[PDB]
RNA sequence: CAUAUAUCCUGAGAGGUGAUGCAUAGCCGAGUGAGGCGAAUUCGGUGAUCCUAUGCUGCCGAGAAAAGCCUCUAGCGAGGAC
RNA sequence: UGCAUCCGGUGAAGCCGCCGAGUGAUCGAGUGGUGGAGGGUGUGGGAGUGAGAAUGCAGGCAUGAGUAGCGAUUAGGCAAGUGAGAACCUUGCCCGCCGAAAGACCAAGGGUUCCUGGGCCAGGCCAGUCCGCCCAGGGUGAGUCGGGACCUAAGGCGAGGCCG
RNA sequence: GUCAACCGAGCGUUGAUCCGAGGAUGUCCGAAUGGGGAAACCCGGCACGAGUGAUGUCGUGUCACCAGGCGCUGAAUAUAUAGGCGUCUGGGGGGAACGCGGGGAAGUGAAACAUCUCAGUACCCGUAGGAAGAGAAAACAAAAUGUGAUUCCGUGAGUAGUGGCGAGCGAAAGCGGAGGAUGGCUAAACCGUAUGCAUGUGAUACCGGGUAGGGGUUGUGUGUGCGGGGUUGUGGGACCUAUCUUUCCGGCUCUACCUGGCUGGAGGGCAGUGAGAAAAUGUUGUGGUUAGCGGAAAUGGCUUGGGAUGGCCUGCCGUAGACGGUGAGAGCCCGGUACGUGAAAACCCGACGUCUGUCUUGAUGGUGUUCCCGAGUAGCAGCGGGCCCGUGGAAUCUGCUGUGAAUCUGCCGGGACCACCCGGUAAGCCUGAAUACUUCCCAGUGACCGAUAGCGGAUUAGUACCGUGAGGGAAUGGUGAAAAGUACCCCG
């Protein structure tokens, strides 16, 4: 995917499963989604691909602190 | 019949003198040996080394 | 420091029946380097010979390939260029026939 | 205001020049092959799958683009146009 | 190969042998020819340690065999020629074949095969003085030709970009 | 230079050829990077310079892309932004193995086979380094008064165990060892700060009490960036508050005065290119590497032989009888060895003095309570990976979703779980040495091969030849001591 941007929670690779395994994986994707918000200082709407976990991060953290995390991993927002 | 030490007593403009003469004698040789007019072959290498020596030279001067 | 010189670019001279039937009749053939052009050439040669050269030419030739105990060598490729001197007709003389 | 073979455009070809030249039948000895002079050069028929023809006529299956050419201004504009 | 000793350019090995031996694998420190520099013996050590067969591998040579063939349905010939040597090479006069091609000109493709001089131990399905064969030298010239510097279709690459 | 001769013409004691370190030049393609392109070939721009009667031409440079910093502008549109223009630094690709993170098979074995195994191997990806990664206890252990970062080796152990309890897989603790740095740096409570989004007791508050001008060191908030203080487990720390209180002063604590606390310089100490901040400096070691050089002793005698380095007999050297070559096995012929020498320049080690900081304005202990001890995390549930452990009673370590706590009578572990005791203090970060590996380079060794062997390649070898293409992929060593390579004649 175009990757998560606040935490970096990339996907995983399961397997094999009940009744008989078989060995096969599936991806446990982590459920960006694309949701906008307001920046406030700099007056102007940013668009992120953002997990529902990474959004519960900022409405009890914050934004602006946000885009100075990413900053410094320089992520190309 | 020159060298280094020698030379570096020469200013520039005398190096070019020097060095447009010494093409218009290698060119001359290469249709004197066309030509079968030759037979000291080896003035060919030597002025090819005294152009060398004189392109040498100027490039000292200029990262001197 | 680089110093252009025309006599670097004209290499040899060309000496052959051809070339002697040309000259019966004032036209001169010379070898060049291959990155040259007409009027390059002219330059160098109205330049060299303070002579009056109205028309130039060329002509490119792909090198021979012989064998050897080792294999399948190959000479070198050229150019030609083949100048007719106008009515001023000073010949060559470094020429030497 | 217009229908005119007006006017314009396009356009195979016939004609003059291009060409007092070239070149050609042939002749001369000459022998590897060099050579040199060099006549008349009108008239009819026949006939192209070629040219006008990207034309014309008809039909339906309804038939590349851009550069180039011409043109109108924006503008560079006092020097240059043929 | 460890160790001890013996022979060796006054001729080792290897090979061809002759004469002989061992119950056998094998042996000759028994002698000749060839040939030209390392070998033998006893004891122990270690093995890429013994080939006749794998429709076995590599090279060489046989039988078939001096046999089949020598590449179309056009067809060759006589004189002279140089030459060591001529059915074929050069010339002369005949003859015959294709003639919407077996003729003349381009593109792709190949790459000196083109010309001259010399050459024929290899090659050409014979020979060859000949050849697209061999060697050296020579030779390809563009304002207007086919392309580029002029343009675009199918399609390609694809700044940024979007997706992953 | 050479296979590889021949011919021609030359140079060299004025020091050539040759060897070593540094420089210069360095066509075109190639990450390829001005644009383009069928790789090595086509077209240009801009500044300067050369050149023509002017154009054409020529030469020197430079022009791609992104990431970041700085600078100018801020389109729709108001703030203002994306974007646009200029400048500065980076990255871009190649590599023989070795490493870490991720992905990730199958033939095979099971005498079938799917779970399992082969193997988390081959292969693929992303990034490195000269080594990497891990690494300072939220660990082991068992009541022994024990251990004390990590890693790699030996053993424990083919055991306890796991497993269609089938094939088969398979630890750890513990113990002995190599190497030692039982290593350091931060965040938070709390202050001093610039601030920045807010407001206005618009005042009895901003400070050391107090003598006090103001009338706000903005009055109070709140995050941000900087500086102090603080780095622990038997808990520590910041507020508090006594005690001894191991330098001089400049100014500061809003302010003149008594103290407490800062902001400066100075002797000093400590340390330094350290992991713990970072650059260059100049001395500098017969310290090391990058060419080399000297170097002992028999023309010894007889014979053989084409040639003695052989046999036999005479001498010698030996910090040198290793090796090779020389016309046949050479300690005494040659090359060289044992041994000692040698570096203008460059490179590497430390050594220093520069230079840089850094503690110095300080510490040891006391004493009763508030505050802090790394949050979308640890934990629990649902699917999954890997741990001896195949969902089983299954801890510890973990990946995605969903839910979601406290700060020391706190929390995590000691193989479900609960109570007691024990150990330890997660969710921030760096850390050398032991270890693995060789494209290349240098010097040697061999109970390894000796031309159908040995690297595929002793011979033009990844060549010829084959294939459209990826890709396959051969064959051929020996004259003799030295070419003295058969001059000359005869047949042809």
């Amino acid at each position: 995917s175009a990757h998560c941007q606040v935490t970096g929670r990339g996907p995983g690779f399961g397997n094999s499963v009940s009744h008989s395994h078989r060995r096969t994986p599936r991806r446990w994707d982590p459920n960006i989604q694309n949701k906008t918000y307001y920046l406030p200082s700099e007056g102007r709407r940013i668009r992120l691909r953002v997990s529902a976990k990474g959004i519960k991060v900022i409405d009890r953290d914050g934004i602006e602190a946000v885009v100075a995390r990413m900053r410094a991993r320089g992520e190309k927002y | 019949g020159t060298t280094p030490g020698e030379l570096r007593e020469l200013t520039d403009d005398e190096l070019k003198d020097k060095l447009r003469e010494s093409k218009e004698e290698l060119f001359n040789l290469r249709f004197q040996m066309a030509t079968g007019q030759l037979s000291n072959n080896r003035r060919l290498r030597t002025v090819r080394q005294e152009i060398a020596r004189v392109y040498t030279v100027l490039r000292e001067r200029e990262l001197g | 420091a680089t110093i252009t010189d025309p006599r670097d670019i004209i290499l040899a001279p060309v000496i052959s029946e051809k070339s002697y039937g040309l000259i019966e009749d004032n036209v001169y053939t010379f070898v060049v380097h291959p990155d040259s052009n007409k009027t390059q050439i002219k330059i160098a040669i109205e330049k060299i010979f303070d002579v009056k050269v109205d028309s130039v030419n060329t002509a490119n030739r792909q090198g021979k390939r012989k064998r050897t105990r080792t294999g399948f060598g190959k000479r070198k490729s050229t150019k030609r260029a083949i100048v007719k001197l106008a009515a001023g007709s000073k010949p060559i003389d470094l020429f030497g026939a």
